[PDB]
């Protein structure tokens, strides 16, 4: 995120960072409950990579962090490469998280729920924040 | 779901 | 090199027609559009949260997806449309 | 355009 600031610690519980087998984190993510994250069907998860539950600061070996196999990727059947639509994966995890105060779901909407634009949301990560 | 323990501040 | 603690940023939905001033005919239906704010996602974002609050609690509309290739703070990012997906959502999560 |  370009031109946010840093989040409380704990305070998006649902935030995952998705791992790749040599530790870099390439995507995001949220849990929906203990055995699923959604993400970006682009990101290319694999079950070699780790889901990294529980963590705000990157560079602690403090946090009491949870790292997660997945068990299966089920990118969506209608996700198209080309034009990037329906860019969605869900991870069904190996080994449920353990739902605390720094780990936890978000809500899905309903199929029918409205959201107006100019409506203000929030968005969180570790993505670039210069490029 | 959606109600985190720690509060966030924006 | 990606950030070591997380960020947020506050930022408003737009409409797909408005959207499409910035990005044409790349904005489809399943698509939500956000920012131009003077903030943006970039790369290392994808895959992360879009949340609003609905009735008091932080509800997913969004999955960060793509947007400009340097990450301009003027131009909105795209997000996948969570409302157009949680039919999938719910079937997949049903079966498995 | 870049994905994100």
């Amino acid at each position: 995120i370009v031109n946010g600031e840093e989040a409380v610690p704990g305070s998006w519980p649902w935030q995952v960072s998705l791992q790749d087998k040599t530790g870099f984190h390439f995507c995001g993510g949220s849990l929906i409950n203990e055995n699923w994250v959604v993400t970006a069907a682009h990101c290319g998860v694999t079950t070699s990579d780790v889901v990294v539950a529980g963590e705000f600061d990157q560079g602690s070996s403090s946090e009491k962090i949870q790292k997660l196999k997945i068990a299966k990727v089920f990118k969506n059947s209608k996700y198209n490469s080309l034009t990037i639509n329906n860019d969605i994966t869900l991870l069904k995890l190996s080994t449920a998280a353990s739902f605390s105060q720094t780990v936890s779901a978000v809500c899905l909407p309903s199929a029918s729920d409205d959201f107006a634009a100019g409506t203000t949301c929030v968005t969180t990560g570790w993505g670039l924040t210069r490029y | 779901c959606g109600v985190p323990a720690i509060q966030p501040v924006l | 090199n990606t950030p070591d603690r997380l960020q947020q940023a506050s930022l408003p939905l737009l409409s797909n027609t408005n959207c499409k001033k910035y990005w044409g005919t790349k904005i489809k239906d399943a698509m939500i559009c956000a920012g131009a704010s003077g903030v943006s996602s970039c790369m290392g974002d994808s895959g992360g949260p879009l949340v609003c609050k609905k009735n008091g609690a932080w509800t997913l509309v969004g999955i960060v997806s793509w947007g400009s290739s340097t990450c301009s703070t003027s131009t909105p990012g795209v997000y996948a449309r969570v409302t157009a997906l949680v039919n999938w959502v719910q079937q997949t999560l049903a079966a498995n | 355009s870049w994905p994100w």
